[PDB]
RNA sequence: UUGAUUUUGAUUUUCAGUAGGAAUACAAACCGCGAAAGCGUGGCCUAUCGAUCCUUUAACUUUACAAGUUUUAAGCUAGAGG
RNA sequence: UGAGUACAAGGUGCCAAGCCGCAAGGUAGCAGCAUCACCCGACCUUGAGUCUCCGACGAAGGGUUCGAGGAAGAGCUUAAUU
RNA sequence: CUACACCUGAAACAAGCAAGAUUACCCGCUGAACUUAAGCAUAUCAGUAAGCGGAGGAAAAGAAACUAACUAGGAUAGCCCCAGUAAUGGCGAAUGAACAGGCUAAAGCUCAAAGUGAAAAUCUGAAGUGGUCAACACAACAGAAUUGUAAUCUAAAGGGUCAACCUGAAACUAAGCUCCUCUCAUAAGUUCCUUGGAACAGGACGUCAAAGAGGGUGACAACCCCGUAGUCGGAGAGGAAGGCUGGUGUAAGGGAGAUUUCAAAGAGUCGGGUUGUUUGGGAUUGCAGCCCUAAGUGGGAGAUAAACUUCUUCUAAAGCUAAAUAUA
């Protein structure tokens, strides 16, 4: 221990030689997910790669703003889509029971994603019968032969620009932004005591 | 302030869900009486009696004095733990008491 | 790289450049192993290049989440920067309406004034405002507004 | 009569020009003695002394991390227990 | 809490190019060093007035102090040596 | 008292099951010192070696008594990050996870518990009959079982009342594909000189090449022989602890939505105390003994102990489950 480098932090300490790593199999699996994948389409033929996704915010504040796809869909949105929970998956569609809707918002994307699929969609039925729910669809579709996608086919845009306006100017200027973020900290800051005082002088 | 980050009111705007639309649950319903359930429960208790200290604080309740009804407490709280389990298991006791009244 | 090591020019002069009288040893040597006797032979060590080692600081934190303190910061000088140049030069001879920057589609929250503003009119959604940030935005002509 | 006091920081001795022990010169105070200038940050000067962790104390719109009120528990600055 | 007069991004001493001049020297002032100033925050100190008035806001005015900081960003990835 | 029934135990016999082996990876236990702290007890080495008991092709884990408090997410497992961070530690040496987010992989299901009571609707064996005869379908007779088998049900529900709209064991009957194993076959110089024991060398003339990978032939040979390439090609034989897909289609079987005096869920377990032990888990990280020993809007959890008010999240104390993962 010599000189004014920054104090070092063990590393092989314990026995290390038992406890190692190796990645050349990485080499061959991914390969091998390949060929998986692959198989997996060829064996699939008539049907899409994914099932269906919904989407949601994700789980921390700093996350919110951005997008994040789901394990499934809300039996609110599978309702407000009109597909049983069993039917939507005998279809290709995921569906996950422990979540829940907060907002009219998060059914709308939902829906709008169930109907585009259902739109989208061609069924095939025991050989020329035809049938009702998320319904059945003619037998040249047999013919049509859709290898597809589903980001092509069912995606969500969103682009940045924030359009302006003048009046507005005239009005968010009357405030004060500052003052304002700071009374509410302290609000939430001091709301118990006052509460307490609130009760305290009314007994 | 609601559309705002670090008002009294959770900052962000909400488009709120009906009644209707709300979750399903079943999970929920957990603290149930059936009376089927309660029906039973009352037959083995016949069936069965009191336990040693639940006489106690009969005993105790039956008087009512505040010395009375810290004891039913104390024991409550000392033979089972978690002075809320005491709470419930006096209001239990209370019940058949007052039930045996009448 | 074998080729460029010491080792190499080393051969044959005996003592491999760890002197014939304190040799190359075991951990004696270094002092004892790792960070030890730290607080004692190796006191001036410790107290010279990493002063402060030793010791207590304020408040514990049982499980510390960082996700909700979770706030990037952006200073006044760079906002313009964020926006194409089409946006703040079109506003510049166009007076009719004022321009609306998004700091949270940027990534970041909180506003700080650091440099200063063009005098071309903004309006800027933030988090939150440091009272010189909100100074030289309305000072500017612009206006501040509050995201969540 | 209590200047054996309130704030900080610096300087000199030993010196890795680290710490610690001493002492000095300032700037802010609040005082005591004297008519007053002045002199008082302890003993005429050169010795008389002690870290990390822990505990205890003084003073403070520090925290307990869904929200609160308590009780309790953690802190920041500084003494004492070595 | 946040690099506090929107039109700022300094002063001084050493000092390089370019431009003048045969020369003596003159002009200019990049980087660095030293110093003084401003700034954000810690710790102190001070405050008209304002409002969602009991807690926050702020015109004016400061420090003997503290910081691995601002003040026209210097980083990030790769290989090698010690 | 006898016959007889039932509960309990016993012997012989029939048909089946376990006993050891395996070591790399996996599971449940048990468990140290050398070593590091320049000494040394805590600590570290480290839940590590040795020891014991269990498996499998993987094991384990898994459908929340999870996170998080946000415009939330949502089984398990591996990769990347978070991170050398929060925390733990003679706060010394040194220990040290996870949430969120980017991926790989994707899958969800069976019980106990009011409900056959218009009737045990159930399970096992079976002389036997058909069969692809070891593997299938029926089956006279026998046992198991109301101290309860099967249908509904498993909280995402569900019962009851409607109901659009759906399904198909039996039998009959056509055509096919997948995978595995063992075999059989395929270009073009042995022309000429020189040196050699040998030409596979150096020269001269030639050829094939979706074949000039590599071998063997008396020497550094595409062309002499095996091979290589066309070949996820062609031909023959045998396979499936007895692979996979049709068409009619019976008794029978479902159910979006709708409504409704309905709506029932695991006990010496959860929880507490204490003592050990373990984890970063620190006055409630996990576990184990002993002592207490519940509840029923109850019960868990919301990284500081205890009340009290409000909010949030999940349903423990029964089970099954492919894949991505590990293999000295
Ligand atoms: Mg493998
Ligand atoms: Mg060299
Ligand atoms: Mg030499
Ligand atoms: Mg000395
Ligand atoms: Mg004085
Ligand atoms: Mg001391
Ligand atoms: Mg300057
Ligand atoms: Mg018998
Ligand atoms: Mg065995
Ligand atoms: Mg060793
Ligand atoms: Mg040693
Ligand atoms: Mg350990
Ligand atoms: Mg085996
Ligand atoms: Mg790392
Ligand atoms: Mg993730
Ligand atoms: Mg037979
Ligand atoms: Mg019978
Ligand atoms: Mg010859
Ligand atoms: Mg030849
Ligand atoms: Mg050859
Ligand atoms: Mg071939
Ligand atoms: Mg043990
Ligand atoms: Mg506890
Ligand atoms: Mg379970």
């Amino acid at each position: 221990m010599k000189h004014n480098n920054q104090l070092p932090v063990a590393q092989l300490r314990k026995h290390q030689q038992f406890r190692i790593k190796t990645f050349f199999n990485q080499a061959a699996q991914k390969k091998a997910r390949l060929h998986a994948r692959r198989a997996q389409a060829a064996a699939v033929f008539p049907r899409p790669t994914e099932k269906l996704q919904p989407v949601v915010r994700k789980q921390t504040q700093r996350y919110n703003k951005s997008t994040k796809l789901g394990r499934g869909f809300t039996l609110q949105e599978l309702k407000a889509a009109g597909i049983s929970a069993a039917f939507a998956q005998s279809i290709g569609i995921k569906v996950d029971h422990r979540r829940k809707n907060r907002c009219q918002e998060s059914l709308e994307l939902n829906k709008k994603r169930l109907l585009a699929y259902v739109s989208k969609l061609v069924l095939f039925p025991r050989h020329q019968g035809k049938a009702k729910k998320g319904l059945v669809n003619d037998t040249a579709d047999t013919s049509s032969a859709a290898q597809n996608a589903l980001q092509t086919s069912v995606p969500l845009p969103s682009v940045s620009k924030r359009e302006k306006a003048v009046s507005n100017i005239a009005e968010l200027r009357k405030k004060k932004v500052y003052r304002i973020i700071r009374q509410e900290k302290t609000n939430q800051k001091w709301d118990g005591k006052r509460k307490a005082k609130a009760q305290a002088a009314a007994e | 302030a609601k559309g705002q980050a670090v008002g009294i009111n959770k900052g962000f705007i909400t488009t709120q869900l009906e009644k209707k639309l709300q979750k399903h649950s079943a999970v929920q319903r957990k603290g149930k009486l059936g009376k089927r359930v309660a029906l039973v429960r009352q037959v083995i208790r016949e069936v069965t009696g009191f336990a040693p200290y639940e006489k106690r604080i009969i005993e105790l309740i039956k008087a009512g004095s505040a010395k009375d009804s810290k004891k039913a407490t104390k024991i409550a709280r000392k033979r089972l733990g978690t002075h809320r389990r005491a709470k419930v298991k006096k209001a239990l006791l209370e019940e058949a008491v007052r039930a045996q009244r009448k | 790289v074998s080729h460029l090591k010491k080792t190499r020019k080393l051969r044959g002069h005996v003592s491999h450049g760890h002197g014939r009288v304190g040799k190359h040893r075991k951990g004696g040597c270094r002092g004892g192993r790792g960070k030890a006797g730290g607080m004692h032979h190796h006191r001036i060590l410790m107290e010279k290049w990493h002063p402060g080692y030793y010791g207590k600081l304020g408040m514990r934190t049982f499980h510390l989440k960082k996700n909700p303190l979770h706030c990037p910061v952006v200073n006044i000088d760079k906002l313009w920067s964020l926006v194409s140049d089409a946006t703040r030069q079109k506003y510049a001879e166009d007076k009719k309406k004022v321009p609306v920057i998004d700091v949270t589609k940027a990534g970041f929250f909180k506003v700080l004034g650091k440099g200063r503003l063009p005098n071309q009119p903004v309006v800027v959604k933030a988090k939150y405002f440091s009272k010189t940030a909100e100074r030289r935005i309305v000072a500017v002509g612009g206006a501040c507004v509050l995201t969540a």
